[PDB]
């Protein structure tokens, strides 16, 4: 049950870096 | 094909930039009767030298606002605008 | 009354499939 | 004779047909560049309007001087200064006004005022209504006489152009006569008038026991006896023995411990000496005789490598353009006022000044207002001699050729300085907002954590605070005020001037400052540079200087003249000097004024808490706008009530500005559409065609509620709370 | 309205016994007082109460000054209009000179 | 580009070909006016759509129109 | 302009004087 | 080549093309080569999506609720409890905060719930941690099922005709009987089955209720008369809830008020009240040119059913709290007022969404033939009429009201407060008589409130009538719905479109909502803190609010972190600087405009591609200032954003204290 | 002066057109001549990397304890993560060629095609994580 | 139509749509719109600050 360290961490900072170059590689 | 002589100017940063060389560049040819102090649309005032004259700028609007709005009254109606492709092709507008 | 950690997991396993199934109806959609 | 609107332009005498006409016309009024082509009758007119302007000046200081005669207790102020309190403004008993009277003191009752008059007349030693009144009478006469010589000069005796241009004759005239002369006949009457005034009073003698100063000239023994230096009758001004004068014109440089005010001999060897060397420095230009510097020898001499032509071709746009004149007199006059502002409060020249806090506080941040504005003037009628004034022909390779040159790069690095000035500035109080709120006070920017100490700020007052005595200032008796240093000197019940100490927030607020400054300076900056012509409109010249736009192509070309500008950076300005008021009022309060206590400490009036509060926004937000609101807030039911009606007024003005400042015209036409069709249906549609109002005189009237409600909301605020603090 | 008259109500009066005065007479707001005494007050808060349901015994409170207004803003609406239509193309045809000055 | 289209009940004043800041209206004859010439707009690709031509139209209800549409480099006036 | 405020100084007085008493 | 539902946008060099092609991604209509079949079959597809992420957003309120909660605690005490709702988890956080933060019994980090759905479940039936479990699994898997049948309507097999699509009155009948009637009788059921029967004290669940007894009728009077047998004996005055203290046997009964201890309507009632509606329907189902012109414009039926949306939701935050319906809810404060305002707020944003729909419908849709000399072309030809009428009416509630509020505000400010203007709110009182207190300030405010609603409704209506057209430009018809302007001349045209008109009302529209929920949670504090006077006497001049409300009980939420310490109301503190920070970040777009950014980033510009070790770095786009219509927007948002939260910030900054 | 064409938006001024600062801007890894993209990547990512390192492990909040050199060591290495992630998304959409400027007469050819740029971001990745971890063991050598 | 006589304008695209103006000089061209009237009221035609109009129409 120490899925909040496991996981917010990676949802947020991960998750964003992901879509960020996503979306960078959809506009071009 | 664009024969003239350039303007006496000092150089200043409102002229051409990277996109000038690369995409599309414009210039003004025109004939003077004498030499006298003008001013461009890029900045400070240049002094046009006798006979010819040829001028390189950025946007057809700055050519055609130096050769209506400066050189119609100084009673000179004889400039002609020319659209520069960058390999070196050119062709007349005016 | 506290949840212990196998209905989490199951939950969680559950939870995957919603996720494939949206990928998927956005991918047809455009 | 002059029933006739709209004659002084080409396109408004013709007849109204719009509101639009009138609403021009009052904009117009006052543009005589537009009226005609001939400067000559330009300059005429600029002569005019300022008689005209001398002349309300002087009606308003007969007025003051009046209504401070009249219906004032000056006097009963004057013979106890600590005990009575300044007062105006007898308001008539009347429907509700009546309780706005105050209890000044001493049984004299109405609005206790905060603008130096008191302090300003018995600076002079005027203690005599026959005195006031004959001021009051002679100012009014003076006023008639400028009006007069206005009308004469223009309509019967005109000046010629080449009068006007006499740049050298000009300045040595308007330096000598009017300056150097100016402030020796004030020096004699301060050493011939005043000081034994003052002297008598500070005896503790009487306020209307003092004789008129036509007995001080007709005398010399009297001046004896208060002067041991002044028995000498035949003085030894030719002599050189002016060390025989060390009475009367000394170098103590401090503050006077009985009335809290700049020693009366300082005052008096001080403008003595800027009137000597006013008159020995009025004699450097040629006027008619060859002898001298001129103009242009001396200003197209300095050159150099870098600036080309140097200076060549100024002297000619400086005498033939009044734009750029107004200009820099404009900057000039608001850096002078600021000056004045910061200058004043450290060594207050008024007796009897530094105890009263509310006259301080309102003197340093109206001029400081004032300063700010004549700045912002002096960029934007630069802008305008750089749209209309502006000559090819003049400047080639000078000064402002480079300098429109190189604004590209001017403008970059400007706001390259701004967007890293406000991330270290303001981020550093957003950061400690956030230390703060995480329960991690070990990581503010503060004392108690990582501090950021202002170390040549403190090496300045260091030396400054121990530079009398040395080499530079042998003569020299003490430190020129106590804000460098100094044990609290307090007069009456309460400190008259203390040590302002400085810390990370002090420097914190000065980078802030900073930050502010550099930005308005690349708008107005900006604006001037960028009026004439630009890459966006390589014609911007030619529409002039206040148009709206350039239509909606080129992605879209809102806002780009140099009023624009102008109209942009008023907001920026606004702001600083905001901002310049809220640091004054706090650290005033948190760390200089006070009352004394018995065992040696100093009661300040907010505790002491500029050093742990205003280093977070909510740290402002709660210690200082909603702590000390508290006293404006319920003024309601006394004598401070107008104070928080206008509190509430200005409030709902600011409000109202957004109403011109977040719409557009377009609506605003269609329902003016809608109206006129509505009372058309009744037949009584007007002749004058309604319409709305244009667009950049949209946005002027915009800015000028926003600023009104601001400023009155600040106003109110500052005089609610330190009229009701004491 | 289901309140009680201003005069019957105790606080009403001791409000009234502690008051400023208007006119430069020492009694100019006790008089006052004696002219609010025929409305009717709360007893919460003590003040004149004006009714807007237009009741046959209160209509001066609402009423009356309704009317004094209506009647001076349809004087000075009906003198505009008539001073328009006297001073505009039936009379000079150039209106404008007649907005800008007037008699 | 912007799209420019002239009404046929333009006087034919000239003031918009005049008034155009790139020169992107011309005058031509035409015989279905007074004037006997109407204005004409070769060069829509060069329009920057900065409305001037619109403001110099005199006749009611402007006979010259200009439709704000796509934007490219040349109509959106980058100098860079 | 100077009528409007004669005017407005007229009406403004007689608002005045009938408050005065 | 983003955006690729599009070509003009495709071809521009600028970086206007990613902010114009994030515009538009849902405008479906204006796609190139787009049939009326796919606009159909993708708002279908997009209704499902919709409708899963509202699922997925329950399930996950459900699973975190019942995860990291205290439901159990909170069951043993519905008073002295604060319910709580997903636990926090911030590595920047200090240790006083993490001490500080630890609140309701629980055992660390933890965020408050301020939304009443503990209540709202354990009204339902909810009791254990395993039944908010199976319900949030319950509803991830009905979300699945929403996605892969949103998936699968889209396969060209499965895709429906836009025939089917067309009959848009047989569909809509099938919604308003099916959809409602079975739907109520459903929910009327599980009350009566399993709900009334876990709050007499019984429990009762999906294992139980095939052999439960419900009634002793036995379902035998459903289908003959003697149906007043369902109600021979209903709760008790004493009856504890949750308890079999009193417990009746009665299921559908119509004795209405209040109950002694939850202070909330009868569960008997409700399934009464809900069994009628359903009834209702169910009756109701089977049985010049406005009604057909509904049905040819997608934009009328948005703009309909969003202004239908707007006043029922504005007649549920006015229900909710004067008929609460939940269990040991009116001795909480906190969330009434939340929810009072939230969907106050809602409502407000629904009723503009309808008006600018509409106004997109005139521009787009409407045609003057087919739709000739119908209720909808009355309105367009006399424009002028209402909008002047509108106009006197709101000038005429405007100036007076305002002219009373000063003139007690000045009268009171020069010590004389026994002059005023008090108008009795007579008729309010009267059907009273025939709730709460009403004075002169409830009248004023009620009349303030009905003053900026008349205006807000001019603005609106005055946009949707121009949209068409206006005599500044007679053809706004071919300049579509949104455009920045026709350019300076003919007096310049700045701020025209009906885009525009719906930017101007938001402002009003805020402002409106704000005076309402200000008066609520001033009269609501009033009355809790055991102080009524001081709204009877303080609200009749302006100045009482701001000496008394905002400056008043703004004391302890800007208290929330000090120089002394850190409370439990920091993070509320830190939001409400957020809030006035973000409303005047705003301000930049709302003031300042296009042009002179444009000239600073070409500057900008310049200064990048004239300096070393960057030109190597060149942008793919050419960087152009945003657009006028882009700053209006992204001003409006900010502006927007920055109102909600300073207001929610200290509205629970305000009363959680109080309780 | 006005540095070739006064038409060109430039200017000669000794800022950046005297010989001492012409020299060493065409001296720096970027601008060199005569290296391959790698070592370019290499040379920027070890300097750029040795610089990043100080201040995480300066001003942290766990600047006071042992752990802050980690700490350091570990941030630069994921900015350093970052960056190259900017270089490798950067690349792929195949930019324009860089023109010749004032200081730099001939500019390299290195950052014109897209497998220059993919081995300058090869060679910057391993160069930070390499001068930040020879800072973060320098720092903790130097301490005994 | 002629010289001098006053006329009602349908054009409804016109400023003075449902307003009357008096006919100025009518011409026998082959233009469409050979009429010219004069009108008291004032068109909106002008940039931003005008204080005039256009009262001439064909
Ligand atoms: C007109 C639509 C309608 C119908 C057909 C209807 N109700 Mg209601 N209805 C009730 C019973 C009822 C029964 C037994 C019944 C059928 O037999 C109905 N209703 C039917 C009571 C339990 C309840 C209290 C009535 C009350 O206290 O008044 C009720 C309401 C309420 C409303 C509203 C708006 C309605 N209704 C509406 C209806 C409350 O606010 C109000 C409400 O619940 O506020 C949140
Ligand atoms: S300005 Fe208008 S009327 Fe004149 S020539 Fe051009 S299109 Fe025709
Ligand atoms: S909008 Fe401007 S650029 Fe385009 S045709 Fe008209 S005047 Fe010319
Ligand atoms: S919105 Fe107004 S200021 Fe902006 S381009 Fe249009 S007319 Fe000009």
């Amino acid at each position: 049950d120490i899925l909040p360290a496991i996981m917010t961490p990676l949802v947020v900072l991960i998750g964003g870096g992901a879509a960020m170059t996503a979306f960078f590689y959809y506009v071009e | 094909t664009l024969t003239g002589q350039t303007p006496l100017f000092g150089g200043s940063t409102g002229g051409l930039l990277s996109s000038a060389e690369t995409e599309e560049k414009y210039a003004i040819t025109w004939t003077s009767p004498k030499q006298q102090v003008f001013e461009m649309p890029t900045g400070g005032a240049a002094v046009m030298n006798e006979g010819e004259n040829l001028l390189y700028l950025a946007r057809k609007e700055q050519c055609l606002a130096l050769g209506l709005r400066q050189l119609r009254t100084k009673k000179i109606m004889d400039y002609k605008i020319y659209r520069v492709l960058p390999d070196g092709s050119n062709t007349l507008l005016h | 009354m506290e949840l212990s950690d196998l209905q989490i997991v199951i939950a969680l396993v559950v939870a995957l499939l919603p996720a494939l199934l949206a990928l998927n109806l956005g991918s047809a959609l455009s | 004779v002059a029933g006739k609107p709209g004659h002084f332009n080409k396109s408004l005498s013709k007849g109204p047909q719009t509101t639009t006409w009138i609403w021009n016309l009052h904009a117009l009024a006052h543009d005589f560049d537009t009226q005609t082509n001939d400067l000559e009758e330009i300059s005429r007119k600029i002569f005019s309007a300022h008689f005209g302007h001398l002349s309300i000046i002087f009606v308003w200081i007969s007025g003051m001087i009046f209504h401070a005669a009249r219906f004032s207790n000056y006097y009963a102020w004057l013979a106890d200064p600590l005990g009575n309190k300044p007062s105006a403004h007898v308001v008539w008993p009347i429907v509700g006004q009546d309780i706005l009277n105050a209890d000044v003191g001493n049984g004299f009752r109405g609005v206790q005022i905060t603008s130096g008059l008191f302090h300003i007349l018995r600076g002079a030693g005027m203690t005599d209504p026959g005195e006031l009144y004959s001021a009051a009478i002679g100012a009014l006469v003076a006023a008639v006489v400028m009006m007069y010589a206005g009308y004469y000069h223009y309509h019967k005796k005109a000046p010629k152009l080449e009068w006007f241009q006499n740049a050298e004759s000009t300045m040595t005239h308007h330096l000598i006569v009017l300056l150097g002369l100016g402030n020796l006949a004030w020096t004699g009457h301060l050493i011939h008038v005043s000081l034994p005034v003052n002297k008598l009073l500070d005896s503790g003698v009487a306020p209307q026991d003092i004789p008129i100063p036509h007995e001080f000239l007709f005398d010399n023994g009297f001046m004896a006896d208060l002067y041991p230096s002044f028995a000498q009758g035949l003085m030894p001004y030719f002599t050189l023995n002016w060390g025989a004068y060390s009475d009367f014109l000394t170098f103590k440089g401090g503050l006077d411990p009985t009335t809290g005010g700049l020693w009366m001999t300082d005052i008096a060897h001080h403008h003595l000496a800027l009137a000597v060397m006013y008159i020995i420095a009025g004699h450097m230009y040629r006027t008619n005789w060859g002898i001298g510097h001129s103009m242009k020898e001396i200003m197209e001499s300095h050159k150099g490598p870098f600036t080309g032509e140097g200076h060549k071709g100024l002297y000619e746009v400086l005498t033939t353009s009044w734009h750029a004149q107004l200009a820099i007199n404009l900057a000039t006059w608001g850096s002078f006022s600021i000056i004045v502002a910061h200058h004043m409060y450290a060594m207050p020249p008024y007796p009897y000044l530094a105890t009263d806090y509310g006259t301080q506080l309102n003197l340093f941040v109206h001029h400081m207002w004032i300063g700010g504005f004549l700045i912002v003037g002096g960029a934007a009628h630069a802008a305008i001699f750089m749209v209309r004034d502006y000559d090819p022909a003049v400047n080639q390779n000078n000064v402002l050729d480079r300098m429109l040159r190189h604004r590209d790069t001017i403008i970059s690095h400007l706001n390259w300085v701004c967007i890293f000035l406000g991330f270290h500035s303001f981020g550093l109080y957003i950061h400690n907002d956030n230390m703060r709120s995480l329960g991690r006070p070990q990581d503010m920017f503060s004392d108690t954590a990582i501090q950021l100490q202002p170390i040549f700020s403190q090496w300045v007052q260091n030396l400054q605070a121990n530079v009398a005595g040395t080499i530079r200032a042998p003569l020299a008796e003490g430190a020129s005020s106590l804000a460098w240093g100094g044990d609290p000197l307090f007069v009456g019940g309460k400190v008259a001037m203390q040590h302002v100490s400085l810390g990370t927030a002090d420097f914190m607020i000065h980078h802030i400052h900073a930050f502010q400054i550099h930005v308005t300076v690349l708008i107005l900056i900006k604006g001037v540079l960028y009026a004439r012509s630009s890459r966006l409109i390589p014609d911007k010249a030619n529409l002039g200087f206040r148009f709206p736009c350039d239509g909606p192509g080129r992605g879209g070309t809102c806002q780009s003249s140099g009023w624009d500008h102008i109209f942009l950076g008023l907001f920026w300005m606004y702001n600083c000097i905001s901002i310049v008021n809220f640091h004054f009022f706090w650290k005033m309060q948190s760390d200089v004024w006070g009352a004394a206590n018995a065992n040696g400490g100093v009661n300040y009036l907010t505790a002491g808490n500029w050093a742990q509060s205003s280093i977070t926004i909510n740290g402002w937000l709660r210690d200082f706008l909603w702590a000390q609101s508290v006293q404006v807030i319920n003024s309601y039911g006394s004598a401070l009530s107008a104070y928080g009606i206008l509190f509430l007024g200005a409030h709902f003005i600011w409000a109202f500005s957004l109403m011109f400042l977040f719409s557009g015209r377009g609506y605003w036409q269609e329902l003016i559409e809608s109206i006129v069709w509505a009372h058309s249906k009744l037949k009584i549609a007007p002749a004058i065609q309604p319409r709305a109002m244009s667009i950049t005189q949209g946005r002027a009237v915009g800015l000028g509620h926003y600023l009104l409600g601001g400023i009155v909301t600040s106003w109110s605020f500052y005089l609610a709370r330190i009229l009701a603090l004491g | 309205g289901g309140l009680v008259p201003c005069s019957e109500s105790p606080k009403f009066q001791e409000r009234a016994a502690k008051a400023r005065n208007t006119t430069a007479d020492p009694n100019s707001g006790q008089k006052r007082f004696e002219m609010y005494s025929s409305a009717l007050c709360g007893p919460e808060d003590g003040l004149p109460r004006i009714i807007a349901g237009g009741p046959m015994r209160r209509a001066g409170d609402f009423l009356i000054p309704g009317l004094f207004f209506i009647y001076i803003a349809g004087g000075i609406g009906n003198s505009s209009r008539n001073y328009q239509i006297a001073n505009r193309k039936k009379n000079a045809k150039n209106p404008a000179m007649g907005e800008i000055i007037i008699d | 580009s912007h799209t420019v289209k002239i009404y046929d009940t333009c006087i034919g004043c000239t003031q918009c070909v005049r008034a155009c800041p790139t020169d992107v209206l011309e005058m031509v004859p035409w015989d279905g006016c007074k004037a006997g010439q109407i204005a004409s707009s070769p060069r829509t690709e060069d329009c920057v759509g900065c409305k001037r031509c619109e403001t110099a139209c005199p006749t009611d209800f402007l006979s010259i129109r200009v439709y704000l549409g796509a934007e490219t480099t040349r109509s959106m006036g980058l100098a860079y | 302009a100077p009528v409007i405020a004669l005017v407005f100084f007229t009406l403004t007085a007689g608002f005045l004087v009938e408050l005065n008493r | 080549k983003f955006p690729s539902f599009s070509q003009d946008l495709a071809q521009d060099p600028t970086t206007r093309r990613i902010w114009y092609g994030i515009a538009t991604v849902h405008d479906f209509e204006t796609h190139d080569g787009m049939t009326e079949e796919n606009l159909y079959q993708k708002i279908f597809a997009t209704h499902f999506g919709h409708l899963s992420i509202i699922f997925l957003w329950s399930a996950g309120h459900l699973f975190h609720v019942a995860w990291q909660g205290n439901f159990e605690q909170w069951i043993q005490d519905p008073l002295t409890i604060r319910p709580i709702a997903h636990a926090i988890w911030d590595p920047h956080l200090g240790d006083a905060a993490t001490q500080a933060f630890t609140q309701a019994g629980a055992s660390g980090p933890v965020d408050l719930c301020y939304s009443g759905l503990y209540q709202w479940w354990y009204t339902i039936g909810m009791r254990t941690n395993g039944d908010l479990y199976i319900g949030s699994v319950f509803l991830m898997i009905v979300a699945a099922v929403m996605l892969f049948a949103g998936w699968l309507h889209l396969q060209p097999k499965f895709r429906p005709s836009l025939a089917w699509f067309r009959d848009a009155e047989s569909q809509m009948n099938h919604h308003l009987a099916v959809l409602f009637g079975a739907s109520s009788l459903g929910w009327t059921g599980h009350l009566i089955h399993v709900a009334i029967p876990e709050a007499r004290g019984q429990h009762v669940g999906w294992d139980n209720f095939l052999s439960t007894m419900p009634h002793p009728a036995g379902l035998a009077p459903f289908f003959t008369g003697r149906w007043g047998v369902y109600a021979q004996n209903p709760d008790t005055a004493g009856h504890i809830f949750g308890t079999s203290e009193g417990a009746g046997t009665a299921i559908i009964t119509f004795i209405g008020g209040f109950h002694p201890q939850t202070e909330a309507l009868w569960l008997t009632d409700i399934a009464h009240h809900h069994l009628a509606i359903a009834v209702m329907y169910i009756i109701a189902g089977h049985m010049k040119g406005l009604y057909d012109t509904y049905n040819e414009s997608l934009h009328f039926q948005l703009g309909f059913h969003l202004a239908a949306l707007g006043v029922i939701t504005s007649v549920v935050a006015q229900h909710m709290y004067s008929l609460p319906s939940y269990a040991f809810i009116s001795q909480d404060h906190v969330t009434q007022a939340a929810l009072y305002t939230h969907h106050q707020y809602i409502a407000g944003i629904l009723a503009i969404g309808a008006f600018a729909h509409g106004g997109i419908f005139f521009v787009r849709d409407y045609d003057p033939e087919r739709n000739k000399n119908n209720v909808l072309a009355r309105a367009l030809e006399h424009k002028e009429a209402i909008i002047s009428h509108l106009s006197w009416v709101s000038m005429f509630s405007g100036f007076h009201t305002l002219g009373v509020y000063v003139h007690n505000d000045t009268v009171v400010a020069f010590g004389t407060p026994e002059k005023q203007i008090l108008v009795e709110p007579i008729f309010a009182q009267w059907i009273q008589a025939a709730f709460m207190s009403q004075g002169p300030g409830d009248f004023l405010v009620h009349h303030g409130i009905a003053f900026s609603l008349h205006v807000t409704v001019l603005i609106c209506v005055k946009g949707c009538l121009d949209a068409r057209g206006s005599k500044l430009m007679p053809d706004k018809k071919d300049f579509g719905y949104s455009f920045p302007c026709d350019g300076p001349g003919r007096g310049g045209t700045c701020d025209i479109s009906a885009w525009d008109s719906f930017y101007l009302a938001f402002f009003w529209m805020l402002n409106t909502i704000g005076w309402i929920v200000f008066y609520f949670n001033w009269k609501h504090l009033a009355i809790w803190s055991g102080n009524e006077a001081q709204f009877n006497t303080n609200s009749t001049y302006l100045m009482g609010w701001l000496r008394d409300y905002l400056w008043g009980y703004s004391a302890q939420l800007i208290n929330g972190y000090t120089p002394f310490g850190v409370n439990s109301l920091s993070v509320w503190a830190w939001i409400f600087l957020l809030g006035h920070l973000c409303w005047a970040t705003g301000f930049l777009f709302l003031i300042s405009w296009r042009g002179y950014w444009q000239e600073l980033i070409e500057t900008l510009v310049w200064a990048h591609q004239r300096t070393p070790l960057a030109n190597l770095v060149t942008w793919k786009d050419k960087p152009v200032a945003l657009s006028i219509v882009q700053g209006r927007l992204v001003g409006l948002v900010h502006f927007a954003v920055g109102y909600y939260v300073t207001y929610a910030a200290f509205v629970i900054g305000a009363t959680a204290p109080l309780g | 002066k006005h540095g070739g064409d006064p038409l060109v938006g430039d200017l000669a001024t000794p800022v950046n057109s005297s010989g001492i600062v012409k020299a060493w801007i065409n001296n720096l890894p970027a601008y060199r001549k005569g290296m391959s993209a790698n070592a370019r990547g290499l040379e920027i990512g070890m300097a750029h990397g040795y610089y990043l390192y100080g201040p995480f492990a300066t001003s942290g909040p766990i600047r006071g304890t042992t752990m802050s050199l980690v700490s350091g060591v570990l941030s630069a290495s994921a900015v350093v993560i970052v960056l190259s992630v900017a270089i490798q998304i950067y690349s792929s959409v195949s930019s324009a060629k860089p023109l010749p400027s004032v200081t730099t007469a001939d500019p390299g050819s290195d950052f014109g095609t897209k497998e220059g740029w993919s081995a300058v971001g090869s060679g910057f990745l391993i160069g930070g994580c390499g001068g930040a971890v020879i800072a973060g063991v320098l720092s903790y050598a130097i301490a005994a | 139509v002629q010289r001098g006589s006053k006329v009602r304008i349908l054009r409804p695209e016109s400023y003075w749509f449902r307003e009357i103006g008096t006919v100025a000089s009518v011409d026998q061209s082959g233009i469409k719109y050979p009429v010219i009237v004069r009108f008291d009221t004032c068109n909106y035609n002008g940039i931003s600050g005008t204080a005039a109009g256009i009262n001439t129409n064909n």
